[PDB]
């Protein structure tokens, strides 16, 4: 009851924590605000103008973080029993070691230390403080599950390799190309385009389509020529977005229907109903060999279950609808065979 | 383990029954015949082949005894356990319904006898709400 | 007949207002021209050059609204008995209660204000008018249907939560650093990146492709690291807008192919029969018999039609296809089964 | 409702003829087979499975009466009515034609009678360019 | 021999002309580029620096295009009997009054005109030509076939309709909202935002991306919400153009499946079969009844060919599908049948 | 051994050089940051400030590159015996007149130019070792096999060529024409719209959303053409990208699916299966019969092989269907026909 | 048109051979038995279903009087011959090969009688490089 | 090549063990199962289509010639065997293994015999951590 209710919480608190779903999104989204709004107030104080009010609100921040972080490691420290595993004083010491438990109270340790400092308010003491504003990042940082957002960015890179480097490589040239000739064409008419060094800035910020406008060519020939280029690198250096773009709009529609279509409800149920046979069976030696046939049938559906993880493609439908096929074609060669042996 | 050793070898000779030394589908089949479970021959040749790793078509008593060694208790099988009862896992949050897991295995893959998912229920704590955290049964079923 | 007809021209006129479809889209269209036009000519207004032609010009505008829209408030008010529901006084106020129907008549009164305290001239009255002519944009509010256009954008950006998420934070580093490294390389070189809030202004412009050239990077090193990172953060900037794109393309493929492939027909068919069935049956005994049947055939029916509501996917053609490999497979083995009973 | 109990409790004893009290699937078939309707096993499966909520496999009397007693004009019910007449609408403008639903009655579906298909089109106003406004037919199909 | 080489040339001139494919599309090419050219020398024939060579290069492109439009439109009308359909002086007038061909005509006298006058060089007559210069671009506009690509960018447009004006809508929310913001921040103390019009100026070029740099926030709290209103809104402004690449790629992709799984050849070869067959048969009784019945399967084979002009899609395969599905149910429900009926 | 080592050495050799894969692929990157640096350092001696630093830290790339160079052309001459093929004197000359290695060696021989020249320092020979850095790039470019890229991009270019022409020909309409108005608008209010060239200039700049800022419209009615049509234009000549990236995209994930649901397997299995036996049999007559019907079966499974070189496709799926489709009703038929035979 | 219409008449007096005015699917197939066609059901179904527009299952004289009376000349025709023709074209230059279509009639669809496909090549001109302008095809089997 | 079209004719008289001067599937199949390897019909049927080139449906002299004649060294065959080879190339570096090569040949396709595929381990360089090299073996088998 009581100490069943402490679980309960312990449990709610976890999920909310490591496993948010719904509310705890909410919470997240509460704690990103906070650590967003410590980034701008920092930035702020770097002003020279706004670094009178926004120290001072920034302070107020600094000891809003403090508190609520130093509860939240409290919390997840006493939490985190969810799994049972990190109970006891050796359990939680196993979970402080986690890499992001450990980064988390590094952040903790240091806006303490900023804190007492802007207390005492010392030169190199104040510098530091200045420099170790930034930690609060580390719980941006923290936010994501293992880094799912460089895994997934990678993921989709690695995929369109050839199209990123191919695409690159002739956005390169392009530039590269049309920097130069504007520069030949402008050399000696626009004083900005007095280097190569120039002509290929000016190509840089012409075709990422930023266009500061500080270099421009001015010569009519110059200009037609930058049109041109700027229509064909234009292109070129907008495509690896277009083609990251479509690659991760691809695999979410992936994952969508792989997701609609996923195979785990049978092996799930065969798993789950053999494992319990096997947990009750654990004549005697009929009990025995029933026994082990059961941690068998246990063990093929965990294997069936682990050739289920491979993501469901054109691959497995038309392995099924092959070996359906074949099953047909046997079976009824077979029952031809067979009237005909009950002909002759 | 000696004991274990000895108890491996009784059981394999009533597995085959005889002294061949290979444990074929027919034999197979017929140990459990006796108990009128009535296996298939694709059950058979699965049973066998999930032993034996070299495709002879036979359970020898060396692939026997290596299938019997290994623990159940798995990172990998606990994962396995783990993600097959979350298939049934409603908005990520790590419930499944009592009456909704009796249901799903009444019905779907070989029916449970409803004593004994009766008592998979009460084998931890169900009420709360009326879910059931899953890893408390993996945790039950892992411990060997 | 002269009644029916005056039935027949509130539903027309119904359908054109609420339900468009063809040429009830080019009168919404003029609408929304005319609306847009309004906004328009607010906005010249405010400019103090143009203030004296474009008021007079857009007063004649408050009242071709009004009048419009007082006679299409009218007209939707008289109209709406299509369904029958808000025929009477009770169903047209019951029907005026509609969100948008209450939005419209606020906005109407709102303009019949705005044209009575012009013709008054109160200087608190006309600041007041020049506050009250925005609320014609409710009327381009009004405009969609149960704001189709929010929960279209929303269900994108929710399928493709985890991508935009990735990207945008993986474009947010790239940009603090990219602006934190220029301004090292240029914090003393160049006068506009004194603080590091300056960095980041520039940063952001110039991975957003924006580029005004306020501030651009002097020194070559400087130019160096700001191409870079350019190229890297463009890249991560101009994702969100591709993913989103790319998104709305594959849903739209989908919407149409579900389309095609709708499964509407025979449920509706075997619908409607049963249903008529029963509307005829509601010996004696055995009508009534008859009526149950044809009741709960279309309580099946009706059941089968909520089934499809679900779009087709591959979950549905291959559930069909599994479904068919089971019939026929369970029929050729008794087939099988009983030629061997022949045998015997 | 006691006549209506009790005109139910009639109309279960005419379906069961007997006492048992629960309703199978050969007596259910031969209720229509007396009519010569030839009713098939998965047609009878599906009427047995829409009555009871239990997949017990027969009709018990609770379940036929909680059955009859929800009533036909329902929010849900007159939605699929109407999404089930819109799927035979053109240019989205809520009309169906009536020599086109007769033939799409006729053709598709559980055959209807042909005079029963002219009632249908006289049920309503059906002249007005060819076109029926299927709404009506809901209104008049929903009033119970 | 001679007649039928004549016929030749004539039809393979019309190829090249009128469906151009290979080495037209080459010299297409080569008049494009020549109108091009025409094109950016009246342009730069508009400057006031360089209007004396251009002037002089461009009257050369005058006759040069004059001279081989010329002789394009003789051999145009030359060819065209390719059909047969247009020999003859009938035929040729016919020709002539295809839209293309007349607006051809036209500018080939508004060419001819121009050089006339400019050998005149009267200044009503002068300013007409500088005026009359455009005309060529109509040899751009011809180019295209029917418009296919206008056909083409309104069916994408068109279907994806929801999609941009969800899109789009959102987006000019964003801007008015975010132009208004900065505009209430930085009214007083940029001069640049003085109005609204100059607010909106500012949205509009910043979210599209432009950003001439002519109004740029000054602000700090001007620029945080110009930088969080630019993500938003530079995500809404690109989306269109997403939106109907991943749309051109989407139909693109389609029609290249469709392609590759077209079904013309057995239809085809049906058609022609019989074509043939009836054209053989156009006892005497029994040849004409073979000849109806040859007749009928033309007809039958063109009406599945017209069927077939449908696009392949998920509908024909699964149609095809269930097809199979019941025509081998029924036959091995007959077959079990009557091996019960041998029971019996 | 010792041979069979050496071979060994060389093979690896060849493979980390001509087929790269894994590591590899990082000498590979290693070498193109060697040219990159070159290259930058080139780009910077252009620049008059630190041609003195950077001339000598270039020199010392020179030399680098050289030596690098020259050992790498060395291990590729010693190594490509992988094949065998180029052993011995005259199979290395074969293999030092691929395109690439001669174009190795050119940029080998014309590096050790540069620095003998740099050692004279002759004047004519100094602009000519300016002129001769760039060379270095066909390192970079020889780094592509067999222009993958550009092959690459073709494709895609010409599978969209129809969307890439539309969606680019609207784009210069929408250009001309708002640059046109624009200039009706603006061409005497504005200065900088003094020509149509201007204009043009100003649009061309404003649809690609460079946006320099050096021309922007001021009158008012000059900014809503623009920003109507910057909305239209920025939309058409964004397209492009967003057309090549999507199709980019697309081709990568059907290059995937095909790669997952290769057919190889069998084909394969039976090729090396029957070349072996024939290669084994190469009575004696039935030895030989033997022989020519392995070689026959070894040809057989070449022929399939060449078939399944073209990627599967819905043509593969619907063609196995079909087959095995019509197989089971052939079959299933004459089951029919055969009991029906029986009961006669 | 009395000659026609003459000729009409007896022709579909000799398809059904009988005064009752409706042809049926039996009638229709001894027509060509009598020449040793063999006719399939589905092949006589499809005859009967193109001419008669109401489904009753039989062509009635006016039914077949309608199906005489159109021209097989007609542009919608013309243009699915065409069509039919370009499936077979390469380069998108409008030439089929002679040799090539010879196959596709012999193997593809109902096989042409040799001698009928030569005299097919022979119709028009096939020489200039083995391509024959199917459009020629098309003219010579639209002239009616 | 006097003593090849010798033995080409030698071997003709062996196949069709008549003077007909045509190649028919059963006598194809028939001197196969005088050594007992039981041929299929379609594999007959594919073994005369790849000879002749006109379909006639049989295996004329000429044809036969024509097939003996060419040279199985070609640059099209070998790129073919190399990349049925690459089939099972990992990490795209040009190694297959050995074991795994060998459990290939013996379970797909047409097994072969273990002495057969022991010689192929055997008849280059295997060790070398496993990996053969299957250029190796193209050029082996593509020397004639
Ligand atoms: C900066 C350079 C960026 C280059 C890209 C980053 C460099 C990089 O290579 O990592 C990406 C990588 C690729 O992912 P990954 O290899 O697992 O992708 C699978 C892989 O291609 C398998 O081989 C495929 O199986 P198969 O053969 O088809 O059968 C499988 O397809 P399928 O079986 O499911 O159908 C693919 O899903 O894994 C990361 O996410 C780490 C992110 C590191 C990113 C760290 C920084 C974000
Ligand atoms: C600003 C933050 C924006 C975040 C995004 C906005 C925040 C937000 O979450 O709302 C989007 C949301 C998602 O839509 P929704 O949940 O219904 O989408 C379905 C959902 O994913 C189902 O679970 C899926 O079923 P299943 O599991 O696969 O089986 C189904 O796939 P399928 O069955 O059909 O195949 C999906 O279609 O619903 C709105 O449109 C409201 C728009 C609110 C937008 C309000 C402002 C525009």
């Amino acid at each position: 009851r009581r100490n069943v209710k402490y679980r309960r919480v312990q449990n709610y608190l976890y999920n909310v924590l490591e496993r948010p779903r719904g509310w705890a999104f909410i919470y997240h989204a509460f704690v990103f605000l906070l650590v967003f709004g410590c980034l701008i107030l920092s930035v702020f104080s770097t002003i020279p103008e706004h670094t009178k009010l926004a120290s001072s609100c920034l302070l107020i921040l600094e000891f809003v973080m403090i508190v609520v972080f130093g509860l939240e490691f409290i919390i997840r420290i006493w939490s985190a029993g969810c799994c049972c595993r990190y109970r006891g004083w050796q359990g939680r010491l196993r979970f402080a070691r986690k890499p992001f438990c450990v980064i988390d109270t590094i952040v903790l340790i240091a806006s303490i230390a900023v804190v007492s400092a802007k207390t005492q308010g010392n030169i190199f003491a104040t510098s530091a403080l200045r420099s170790l504003r930034f930690l609060q990042i580390l719980r941006m940082v923290r936010m994501d599950r293992r880094g799912g957002t460089w895994k997934l960015l990678g993921s989709v890179v690695y995929a369109h390799s050839k199209e990123l480097i191919t695409a690159w490589y002739i956005g390169f040239l392009v530039l590269i190309f049309s920097s130069f000739l504007v520069y030949l064409v402008e050399k000696d008419a626009n004083k900005e385009f007095s280097t190569y060094a120039d002509a290929l800035w000016w190509g840089t910020i012409t075709l990422t389509t930023i266009g500061y406008g500080d270099k421009t060519p001015l010569t009519w020939l110059g200009r037609l020529l930058s049109a041109g280029f700027a229509l064909l690198g234009i292109s070129f250096f907008a495509l690896p977005a277009g083609i990251l773009g479509s690659g991760f709009a691809l695999k979410v529609q992936e994952q969508h229907r792989q997701k609609h279509f996923e195979k785990r409800r049978n092996p799930a149920a065969n798993l789950i109903q053999c494992v319990w046979r096997s947990y009750a069976a654990d004549t005697p030696p009929l009990k025995t060999v029933i026994r082990a046939i059961r941690i068998m049938k246990f063990h093929v559906a965990k294997r069936k279950f682990k050739e289920t993880l491979r993501p469901y493609d054109v691959k497995d439908v038309i392995e099924q609808y092959s070996a359906g096929h074949l099953d047909m074609l046997c079976r009824i060669k077979s029952l031809q065979t067979r009237v005909d042996q009950i002909l002759g | 383990t000696e004991e274990q050793i000895a108890e491996f070898k009784e059981a394999f000779s009533l597995f085959d029954k005889d002294g061949d030394g290979t444990i074929t589908t027919k034999e197979l089949g017929t140990v459990m015949r006796s108990l009128g479970q009535n296996p298939t021959e694709a059950e058979l040749q699965d049973m066998i082949n999930e032993v034996d790793a070299d495709g002879n078509g036979t359970i020898d008593f060396p692939e026997f005894l290596t299938m019997m060694a290994r623990k159940m208790k798995d990172t990998d099988s606990e994962e396995e356990i783990r993600e097959a009862f979350r298939v049934f896992d409603k908005d990520g949050n790590g419930y499944i319904s009592a009456a909704e897991l009796r249901h799903v295995m009444t019905n779907l893959g070989e029916k449970l006898t409803d004593e004994e998912v009766d008592e998979m229920i009460r084998e931890a704590d169900i009420d709360g709400d009326g879910q059931v955290n899953y890893e408390e049964f993996v945790q039950m079923m892992t411990a060997k």
